[PDB]
């Protein structure tokens, strides 16, 4: 009840992007809950219009890191989230895929790992490495792995500037 | 051993090319940040096989703190100056670099 | 260690959209943690190019619902998430996805406390903008109705796992 | 031979740091060119030590023509896209990268 | 009391107009879903002040389950037929509607 | 007067259900037409009972011309946006909607 809610809120709030990953691999028993939590995300119209790829091979990981400047260090796991154009209703449903990615980040924190989503990458070569078909278009690469260094919060603006009350400019 | 270094060099060149293409869409300030990222990657690779110097490890650690760590509240005019000057001083050592 | 991982996994997994709100207003004590945990979402460069509006007045809520077909039932509270084009990266924009990610954190922030909602996004942008008083640079993205659930959570059918996720390739 | 590769890597890292520091003064368009320059420098290092592929020599010649010699023109979105794509084809070869 | 009903009618009309504009972008199948959504809104308002009939409440309950509840695995050919026929049967009652 | 308003609401709800069921057979473009047709029907109920606003009468005539007038030569995306905007201004009026 109150303690479970408090623990969940702590888990959500303490979520910090991880750019340094230990050389430890991500086990399948540790990957399955993350995938389940990621897939349990809202969609546009219960159309599940998205595609996910779970890269774990070393060579594929190095190629993706080389072709994805957003990735900082070699990740034990990579999650390639793509928008499914065949099931699509500049797309509203493209936001739902990012919501699923966010759920995956929080799942990584659920299991003590960490993921750093990135959208700054070459779609062409990354698609070619992933082997994605024509309709699927990659939009997010999520390096996930066990953290190697302590995590610290990034500077944040005042809540008044970013959040208002019933209007704009109201505190 | 040489072949492994060459393979990682090919991947590094691909990263540099991807960064070059990306900078045509990234904000103005990433020109230096991508160079710093590539610099720390090169220094990691070089520490793998190339000459060893404690100050070089210090340089790599500082770059790792800058990049792999929290983002924001970073000044580039002075930080890059100290990094470049420290690396230069190291390279001026007749032992680390060969004539 | 296993218990908290299990609990957080259960909280994340058992997050179902709520479209039938009850007659219990969302108190400020139930909102402050919600906004606190919602704002802890990735931002493009830490630009934090986003804006949120917390609507609770009954008049404003009715006006928003009337001009937004996405909302099904009158919500005690509404969160209008919008992209701050002032701090856009490179100038579709990637930060819009970060707005959506903060909205995901919003949904989970509502679920933990017992509240619920859906990331409604099918609304008339013009009338909603005029109602909420956004300037030109704030482009509305999502209008999430958050409120106390009145209908038991009912799971929805989902596609096969094999057809949605793959291992380092496609079709493997 | 590995030691010499390392010393050249240190020089390349110093060049990357200097280019990053300078890019603040230089206009925005110079970021991609400095990245491309670093790309061809890295390929120069990997030319005599890394895997030998005909397309790698062709790509190095492409960057040599672009950076060196005449200045101007050289539309970068298309040019960088093409160069990086070709390097992508090169990297996928099993002989080029083992694992 | 009469003024309150009229005010809710203006918001209902705004919702119908917003749905009309929306349907130009929504997929093919929301033509009926929005009509069903509006229908239950009208019945909720009508149950407040208009004639009371037990089967009318049953209609509103079935509509609420369809819309507010889970989405998917819903057939519209038959479901809409039974709801329209039940409401037609109610309306044929000389008491619910006035000549 | 409140009871009569309720009876007309039941007829309108039945029209919304019948329009939805029919929209499956009718083409996609009729989805907006049925919603717009329902909009003017709702305003008709609120014309004699709801708040009296001059812009409301003007709007009702606009949908009346579109529907009861000759078919075709209608640009729906601009027409619906303009009309919904006008009704918005009406609803912002503190007299039109109280709370
Ligand atoms: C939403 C988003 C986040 C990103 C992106 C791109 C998008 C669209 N790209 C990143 C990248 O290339 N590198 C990187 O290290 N992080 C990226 N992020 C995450 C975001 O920048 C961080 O989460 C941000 O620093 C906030 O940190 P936090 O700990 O407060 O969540
Ligand atoms: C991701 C998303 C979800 C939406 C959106 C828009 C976006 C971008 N719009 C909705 C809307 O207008 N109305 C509405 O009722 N729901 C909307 N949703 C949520 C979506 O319908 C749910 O994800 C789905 O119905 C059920 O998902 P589940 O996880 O609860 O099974």
């Amino acid at each position: 009840p109150s303690q479970r809610s408090s623990h969940a809120l702590q888990t959500l709030t303490t979520r910090r992007a991880v750019r340094a990953f230990a050389d430890r691999p991500v086990d399948d028993s540790l990957l399955d809950p993350m995938l389940d939590a990621m897939l349990a995300a809202p969609s546009a119209s219960n159309k599940q219009a998205w595609a996910f790829v779970a890269v774990r091979e070393r060579r594929a990981l190095r190629l993706l890191r080389a072709f994805s400047p957003g990735i900082i260090e070699l990740p034990p796991l990579v999650v390639a989230a793509c928008f499914d154009r065949s099931r699509a209703v500049w797309d509203e449903g493209m936001l739902c895929v990012a919501m699923a990615v966010e759920n995956l980040l929080l799942a990584a924190h659920c299991l003590g790992l960490g993921g750093c989503p990135s959208g700054s990458f070459r779609r062409g070569p990354v698609r070619r490495l992933l082997g994605l078909p024509d309709h699927l278009e990659p939009l997010l690469l999520v390096p996930i792995g066990h953290p190697a260094r302590p995590l610290a919060p990034a500077p944040r603006r005042d809540r008044n500037e970013v959040v208002s009350h019933e209007r704009w400019g109201t505190g | 051993e040489v072949r492994q270094v060459g393979e990682e060099l090919l991947l590094l060149a691909a990263y540099l090319l991807s960064s070059g293409r990306g900078l045509l869409d990234e904000p103005r300030q990433y020109g230096t940040f991508r160079c710093l990222d590539a610099a720390r990657r090169v220094l990691a690779l070089a520490a793998g096989t190339g000459p060893h110097h404690p100050e070089l490890d210090a340089l790599r650690g500082r770059m790792d703190d800058v990049m792999c760590g929290p983002m924001g509240d970073h000044e580039l005019d002075t930080l890059l100056d100290q990094m470049c000057e420290r690396l230069a001083t190291v390279l001026e050592d007749p032992d680390v670099i060969s004539d």
